């Protein structure tokens, strides 16, 4: 009955090409026979990038969830239906998606970088919502996808995102040997590549700090942000990834070589988002790694204070207080020097506020440290080197606390921060 | 001491508010 | 969860270390913001107060900030008076410190603690104090007390009066104590004593400090009382007149510029006079300057109207808009267009000219600075010509050629503003706009060449004023604005503002042009799908644009293909879709612009209809005998009533839209109601036609050229239908084309897509968190309590602010309506609560849906909070179903 | 005294600027209204008087509001429910003008013939209003003639006060009487609308002596009392205890209305024995009112609430207070 009044419609549309978007768009208001509506915009588009796009897209990632469920359940009732023939939509929209594939397949263009992108995720939400399970020609096109090499464009690096995010969830689809050594090369000029200034080599290093850490539900807050939808991975396909990744690709040698010279975002905020290097430097110093490797990241992290905005960072205060927990424990990061910060308090380069409050922040904070750790000194007093009294005497500390009592909102945690250490260890400017 | 007022009362490219995704649309695309 | 937080705060708080403690306290107000339901701010202040009565000083000014920064949340308290009981106990310390933050937090909270005697007890002991901390604390706890309670005020004036007249009080405590006096506004010999004594004051305190707080003590309370206002502005005109002091004059013109803003209808015609003269005769320009403002300020209220030949305000006002300074030229300019447009007495027409000319000077003078004071005058004088061509339509030429010459010699940021006051005029008056298109596209092409920093702004102001100004389509300045664009601009976000400017003055080709360009720049999917959405949109809005007045054939191809690009751009617009931005409004704006279309299409197919003849057996008998077009008139009339309540609907739920898309949404949901109407006295119902198309506006003062082309679409189909009423039978095809004609001259008038389309500022949200798969009793009905908080982004009240809160209550069983109920509430600090009583005699599963509306300050109302629905799972209670079964059995 | 010379000043600064276009007007009235709220929160001996002009003043801000609304609305079938305000106007207009007729006292005639002037303003508002969406012409004759009835008594009734009525709405429309009687409705209304604009604003004689009819609820008082337990389907008898201001005729008029926190109202008549008189313009009421519901799951509040009444109608004049119940089964 169903088929018959399908059929039915689709003649009538075939009859009235020029209304059968309208009924597509009728099928999707009363919210059934989704087979009608795919092979309306299927017989429709018998350029942007396409209306099946567009419509599969919209109906898989749309804010009503209804259409969402509902056009799962398509999905993954019309896969059952003889795992193949011609006999059901969607297997005539696979091969037109797949199509498609080919179409934008190649060096990528510059132009066909974000039809890239949109089709990728579409994928992405066809076997994650809708559990969809691709073919082996299908794999094996996603796959030709994913590995292209984009012209180093903003919209470069959110493809390679998305592509890398897709390995990582739906890491099933790779199956064979070859698209093994396929993906691991494209992974290798991925590391080599670092002219994309203009976020990408950012989340490579950070799922590889991950694999190392085993921080598998990190990998998946990860993959599902990037992509913008809630997928469950099965870890297991994950742990297979993380197997391959840490013994050929990624050693603990190489991700710290890399991170060390990543640069700093500059104008750094809580208003910019996504993972940033300081991400990266974070899970490091939480994971011990640095003195492992003996490299040092003082002037990086001093440089990256420097450049922060009012809207402040919540991940800045986190990086403060591991970068210090990094240096007294053992061999260990070097602080920063009297004339590094003199210069922060020079005028009063004039730096901004807020990195004037992060260095007090990290300085009150490293002396409370030191106090609090002296047990753990094996060495002479210049080794940790607490700092000099004359540099102290030249910090403003009341009037940068009452700055930042003065941008309480702007500035998260770090307001209540300093006013802890304030009380703590200055009595005396808390009369 | 002083006030402010608008030349245009229905102007588009006044910044009194900013919002997300204008701001991303715009960071995204200005060069 | 809020109790997790404040369980991690309460762990802070219990530590005992003065860091973590302080730490915390200053987190708590975050706390607030983040949930701010009484419930968490109950116990959360209770156990601030604990820690209040417990810590040390330093602690308990950490508790005074936080209290400082959430006044609006302790209304919220509920339990006031524990809270304020261990609060209240630390004034019996025997620290005076201690005293003094108990005293200011007492201040702190006066709203919620007036007419509590031991407070004020307490302030009126630590007023006469011997530590200087605790005697300030009490004078401002004896200011918040007296602006809040009136029982306080007289208990504590003529204390008050006797520690200022003291001579044993320091002249700085003086200063301090003066200011009370502001809060003896509660009665009307409570007001008069303290004005009696404030003249005292100034009669025998005359220092410069001490006669200035005691002067603006008296205006604030002149303000409130608002019956000794005359006779302070008076004094305060004598004193501007009479004292030398630079400082007194300043403040005096300060408090009369606070007045004028206040009370402006009850300045005399004396008090403008003698404020006319001081600006007249005095020699110094700030105090010129500020005496121009305060007559600016009130030369725009009625004061102006009241005040009324060539007076010392004319002569004092030409005078001054040839001013050296720019800022008296300014202000002087400021009052004589007041002037011109408020009065339109024929004594005084002589100075319209004198104010163009004054306008056009000060553009001269305004224009090569490029400095912000520069730029300031320049706004002031744009407002100014703005509102002189508003008012005074025939000035409106020479102020449009004005603008054009200077545009030629005028720095960018100057040449930004003056091309936003031409695109002010040119959209209320775009008769104009044909003058102004050679100086402008002139301008855009010497610009482009350029082109490298502050000149996108200007390119996006130009190509704003080029289609403002542009009545009809464009065919060469179209080609040279593309061809400036792709040559050199590779900056995409000016080239989507122009976009945006195209398709809101409905130049559509040029949008689609330009949006099509845009792909391939961004990096975001879902930014590619709302950029292929508009320019899809464009592309249908293109589509239609060819539409001749009576083919109907070439209509119905016209409208399928503007039908086809609208499907797509819907696709691509459900695809730009995302959490956070879901683009509801754009969503169903676009939805309703796709049904209207296709219920053209079918109207243009029931006007075909009438060619596929009637049966015969209906023809042997009067409107059934029209046969099959009869019934799908009626169909169409219903669809088009239908789309009218959608549109209306779509207007009651964007409480956050600029008034400009409001009008929009109305004029689509006016042709929809007048195509229904059409339908309707043409076909269904002509005997029941009602009144002629008395139009009480007439001829309506249009705030768009799309208004224009609406409202003259409207009349022009309401005159063919009155001509057209009974003249002839329903099957008549006059009445067909008639139909089909309206379509056509609704269509042809280019869509305008509006600002909240593109920009949403205002963002108001509710909470609306209700108390709670709950098992409710039968006999027991449901007590139900709903508390929520209105949200906002940035400015709140932007474009309308919430009146009150209407909160409806519906049961929907097996999840129909059976417990309607209403309450209009009144939010106080953002925040509303009621009780509802939910009836569940009939035994089952019921669905409790909670849908908030909005009363705004005019009346009108807004579906803008959430229908959140929870569901009630209603039984019988074991008692009474074993008493009936025992009964049965 | 200087809140005398005041109110006076400020009501002759509203009658003398009647030429001013509509937004200045109705700014002019605005301030006015504010400048008259405040005093009478400040002055008790003028709080009625201010209150009163306040009112008047109230009334005729929305008048002409509505009838620049109406300036706003355009053809019939074209109006716009949603966005329309005009008819919340008059029915505002209605409410105030019962307002001050029976919620002050010291009510001379001649304050009640600008009062019923103003409320056959608000009738022939709400004619005009009604007919703007009507298409049908039956109800609409009917209105029209049940608003020439109302006209015709007011004639009658005020017979001897015409003549104070000089440019009002009322004279404008008396002259032209037969005319409007035997015209069709369309030009009825379309006439009413322009006569109602080029109406004159009445001045308002204040009387000598007049005070707003005050009461205050006292004997419940707020709500930090336990709820009142054991109601399930038994009665609770809650003592009321207020003070009545200037009320002539309190027990005829005031009511005392119940508002559960269902869309149930009661309304109670108390009877005379229950006010006492210990002052002249200062009454004391005391009585049970008596309330009964079903179980409830949790104390919810009801509202208590001192009504006046005139005659059918009602008027609230009290501050509402609430009260919490527990209406337990057993």
């Amino acid at each position: 009955g169903g088929r018959r009044r399908t059929d039915a419609l689709r003649f009538l549309c075939k009859m009235n090409p020029s209304q059968a978007l309208k009924v597509r768009g009728m099928v999707v208001e009363e919210c059934h026979l989704p087979g009608l509506g795919v092979a309306l915009t299927l017989d429709h588009t018998k350029d942007g990038v396409s209306d099946l796009v567009c419509f599969v897209s919209g109906l898989l990632l749309g804010t009503n969830a209804k259409v969402r469920t509902w056009f799962g359940t398509f999905i993954r009732n019309g896969q059952q239906r003889k795992r193949e023939t011609s006999s059901s939509v969607l297997w005539q929209m696979r091969r037109q998606l797949l199509l498609e594939l080919m179409g934008i397949l190649p060096g990528l263009k510059e132009e066909h970088v974000v039809k890239a992108s949109a089709l990728l995720r579409l994928y992405c939400a066809l076997m994650g919502i809708a559990g969809l399970k691709p073919t082996e020609e299908e794999a094996e096109q996603l796959l030709q996808l994913m590995t292209s090499r984009p012209p180093a464009t903003p919209a470069g690096v959110r493809f390679v995102s998305l592509s890398f995010c897709m390995l990582l969830a739906f890491s099933t689809l790779v199956s064979t040997p070859e698209q093994e050594q396929l993906m691991v090369v494209w992974l290798s000029w991925m590391i080599k590549e670092e002219a994309y200034f203009e976020s990408f080599g950012e989340m490579l290093l950070l799922v590889a700090m991950y694999f190392h850490s085993n921080q598998l539900s990190a990998i998946i807050d990860l993959v599902c942000s990037t992509l913008g939808m809630k997928i469950v991975i099965k870890p297991s396909s994950l742990s297979r990834m993380k197997t391959i990744f840490t013994q050929e690709i990624f050693t603990e040698q190489v991700v710290t070589a890399h991170a060390v010279r990543v640069p700093v975002t500059s104008n750094l905020s809580a208003n910019i988002t996504g993972f940033l290097p300081i991400h990266c430097i974070y899970q490091l110093l939480r994971s011990r790694s640095f003195t492992k490797h003996k490299v040092s990241i003082k002037d990086w992290i001093y440089r990256q204070l420097c450049e922060t905005s009012t809207p402040l960072h919540p991940q800045l205060l986190p990086l403060i207080d591991v970068y210090i927990n990094s240096i007294l424990t053992p061999a260990t990061n070097q602080p920063v020097t009297e004339q590094e910060i003199l210069n922060i308090f020079q005028g009063v380069q004039r730096f901004s506020i807020t990195a004037q409050l992060l260095v007090l922040y990290y300085i009150l904070s490293y002396e409370e440290a030191l106090l609090a750790n002296t047990k753990t000194l094996a060495a002479m007093q210049r080794k940790p080197k607490s700092y000099s009294s004359s540099l102290m005497d030249q910090i403003p500390i009341k009037f940068l606390i009452r700055q930042a009592q003065g941008l309480q909102q702007e500035l998260g945690g770090l307001h209540s921060a300093l006013l802890r250490l304030l009380a703590t260890n200055y009595p005396h400017l808390c009369i | 001491a002083a006030a402010d007022v608008s030349v245009w009362e229905e102007n588009w490219e006044d910044d009194i508010v900013q919002d997300d995704f204008n701001q991303q649309l715009r960071l995204e695309m200005e060069r | 969860d809020a109790n997790s937080a404040l369980m991690e705060l309460d762990k802070g708080l219990r530590s005992g270390k003065l860091g973590e403690q302080c730490e915390a306290v200053v987190r708590f107000p975050r706390l607030f913001q983040k949930y701010p339901f009484p419930i968490l701010i109950n116990s959360a202040f209770l156990k601030l107060a604990d820690v209040f009565r417990v810590g040390n000083n330093f602690l308990r000014l950490c508790v005074l900030k936080v209290t400082q920064q959430s006044e609006k949340h302790l209304e919220k308290i509920l339990n006031v008076d524990e809270f304020v009981k261990r609060i209240f106990s630390v004034i019996h310390s025997n620290d005076p410190v201690a005293r003094a933050i108990t005293l200011r937090m007492l201040g702190s909270l006066a709203s919620i603690i007036p007419e509590r005697k031991n407070a004020h007890h307490s302030i009126r002991q630590s007023l006469d104090s011997h530590d200087n901390v605790e005697v300030e604390a009490a004078v401002f706890a004896a200011a918040n007390f007296s602006a809040q309670s009136k029982d306080f005020a007289v208990g504590i004036c003529n204390k008050i009066s006797e520690m200022i007249q003291g001579l044993a009080t320091p002249v700085d405590l003086k200063l301090k104590l003066i200011p009370i006096l502001q809060h003896m506004h509660h009665d009307a010999i409570l007001a008069s004593s303290a004005r009696q004594l404030l003249q005292q004051l100034v009669t025998s305190y005359p220092s410069t400090k001490m006669v200035i707080v005691s002067l603006h003590t008296f205006t604030l309370l002149a303000a409130s009382s608002l019956v000794d206002t005359p006779k302070q502005i008076q004094l305060l005109l004598q004193y501007l007149k009479n004292d030398p002091r630079k400082a007194v004059k300043r403040l005096a013109i300060q408090d009369l510029k606070l007045l004028a803003n206040k009370t402006p209808h009850t300045w005399s015609r004396e008090n403008i006079q003698a404020l006319c003269e001081c600006a007249l005769q005095t020699p110094y320009d700030s105090l010129k300057l500020g005496m121009l403002s305060v007559l600016s300020t009130l030369s725009g209220t009625i004061a102006i109207k009241h005040y009324f030949r060539s007076s010392d305000l004319v002569k004092l006002a030409q005078e001054c808009c040839y001013h050296n300074n720019r800022g008296i030229a300014a202000h002087g300019v400021r009052v004589l267009t007041n002037i011109t447009v408020s009065c339109q007495e024929k004594d005084l027409l002589a100075l319209e000219q004198d104010a163009v000319f004054g306008l056009e000077s000060l553009l001269v003078l305004c224009s090569q600075d490029d400095s912000p004071g520069a730029q300031a005058t320049l706004k002031i004088a744009l407002n100014c010509m703005v509102k002189l061509a508003k008012g005074r339509p025939h000035l409106s030429q020479s102020v449009v050629e004005t603008l054009l010459t200077q545009l030629h010699s005028a720095q960018d940021a100057a040449r930004i503003l003056m091309c936003h006051c031409l695109a002010a005029i040119a959209m209320q008056l775009p008769v104009l706009g044909d003058g102004m298109l050679g100086d402008l596209m002139e301008l855009y092409k010497v610009i482009g060449r350029s082109a490298t920093d502050k000149q996108q702004e200007l390119l996006v102001s130009l190509a704003t004023v080029i289609f403002v100004a542009s009545q009809k389509a464009l065919s060469v300045e179209s080609k040279a604005v593309i061809k400036q664009q792709l040559e050199s601009v590779s900056n995409g976000w000016t080239v989507y503002r122009i976009a945006r400017q195209a398709s809101r003055m409905g130049n559509h080709d040029m949008a689609k042009e330009l949006y099509q360009s845009l792909l391939t720049q961004v990096a975001s999917e879902h930014f590619y799908f709302w950029l292929n959405s508009l320019k899809e949109f464009s592309h249908a809005e293109q589509c239609l644009t060819g539409l001749q007045e009576e083919n109907y054939s070439s209509a119905l191809s016209c409208i399928a293909e503007s039908l086809k690009f609208y499907h797509k751009g819907i696709a691509s617009l459900t695809a730009a879709s995302t959490p956070l931005n879901p683009l509801s409004f754009q969503c169903e704006f676009v939805k309703l612009r796709i049904d209207l279309l296709q219920a053209f299409s079918q109207l243009i197919c029931t006007c075909n209809s009438l060619k596929t003849s009637p049966p015969p057996a209906i023809a042997t008998t009067d409107l059934q005998r029209c046969g099959r077009i009869s019934n799908q008139m009626k169909q169409s009339m219903e669809e088009f009533r239908s789309l009218a309540s959608r549109y209306g609907d779509l207007y009651q739920a964007s409480f956050d839209a600029d008034s400009a898309t409001l009008r929009n949404v109305e004029l689509q949901q006016q042709s929809c109601l007048l195509i229904s109407h059409a339908i309707e006295a043409l076909i269904l119902d002509p005997e029941s036609a009602s009144f002629q198309e008395y139009g009480s506006t007439g001829t309506a003062h249009a705030d768009s050229e799309y208004e224009r082309r609406m409202m003259s679409v409207y009349n022009h189909v309401l005159e063919e239908v009155e001509s057209l009423n009974r003249k002839y039978t329903p099957v008549s095809y006059m009445h067909t084309a008639c139909l089909c004609n309206a379509i056509i001259a609704l269509l042809k008038v280019p869509l305008s897509f509006q600002r909240y389309f593109f920009q949403k500022l205002q963002s108001t949200s509710i909470k609306l968190a209700l108390s709670p798969p709950i098992a409710v009793q039968n006999n027991q009905q449901l007590a139900l309590k709903v508390e929520g908080v209105v949200q906002h982004g940035s400015k709140p009240g932007l474009f309308r602010k919430i009146q009150s809160v209407c909160l409806n209550v519906s049961s929907t069983l097996q999840s129909n309506m059976t417990n309607e109920m209403e309450q209009r509430v009144e939010p106080h600090n953002d925040y509303f609560s009621t009780q509802f009583l939910l009836n569940f005699a009939i035994l089952g599963t019921h669905n409790i849906t909670v849908e908030s509306s909005v009363k705004d300050a005019n009346g009108i109302v807004w579906k803008t909070g959430p229908r959140t629905t929870i569901f009630v799972k209603s039984l019988e209670d074991p008692y009474s179903q074993q008493i009936r079964l025992q009964q049965q059995q | 005294d200087p809140s005398q010379q005041f109110l006076q000043q400020s009501l002759e600064r509203v009658y003398s600027l009647q030429h001013l276009d509509p937004q200045g007007a109705q700014e002019l009235l605005e301030f006015t209204i504010r400048d008259l709220q405040r005093l009478g929160e400040l002055q008790s001996e003028l709080a009625g008087v201010a209150d009163f002009s306040a009112t008047y003043l109230r009334c005729q801000l929305l008048l002409i509001k509505a009838l620049q609304e109406k300036l706003w609305n355009v053809a019939a079938p074209l109006y716009l429910k949603q966005s329309d305000l005009a008819s919340a106007a008059a029915k505002q207009i209605m409410e105030e003008t019962y307002k001050m007729e029976f919620m002050y006292s010291g009510v001379e005639n001649k304050q009640v013939v600008i009062i019923h002037h103003m409320r056959l303003q608000a009738k022939a508002l709400q004619l005009i209003v009604t007919a703007r969406t009507t298409r049908g012409l039956d109800p609409l004759f009917g209105m029209c003639e049940k608003f020439l009835q109302e006209v015709d008594f007011f004639q009658r009734y005020f017979i001897a006060d015409l003549p104070h009525l000089q440019d009002s709405f009322v004279d404008k429309l008396l002259d032209l009487m037969p005319r409007l009687m035997t015209s069709k409705p369309a030009e009825v209304v379309k006439i009413l609308q322009t006569m109602l604009r080029q109406s004159a604003f009445l001045h308002l004689p204040l009387p000598e002596q007049i005070h707003k009819a005050s009461a205050t609820i006292i004997e419940p008082a707020g709500e930090s009392d336990n709820p009142l337990r054991f109601t399930s389907g038994l009665v609770v008898a809650l003592d009321v205890d207020a003070t009545l201001e200037h009320v002539q005729d309190p027990q005829n008029t005031v009511k005392v209305q119940v508002l559960y926190p269902d869309g149930q109202a009661q309304m109670i008549h108390p009877k005379p024995a229950d006010f006492r008189n210990p002052g002249p313009g200062r009454h004391r009421l005391i009585t049970q009112v008596y309330l009964s519901h079903t179980a409830w799951t949790e104390a919810c509040q009801v509202e208590v609430r001192l009504l006046l009444a005139y005659n059918e109608g009602t008027i609230p004049f009290s501050k509402p207070v609430k009260v919490y119940i527990m209406p337990k089964p057993a």
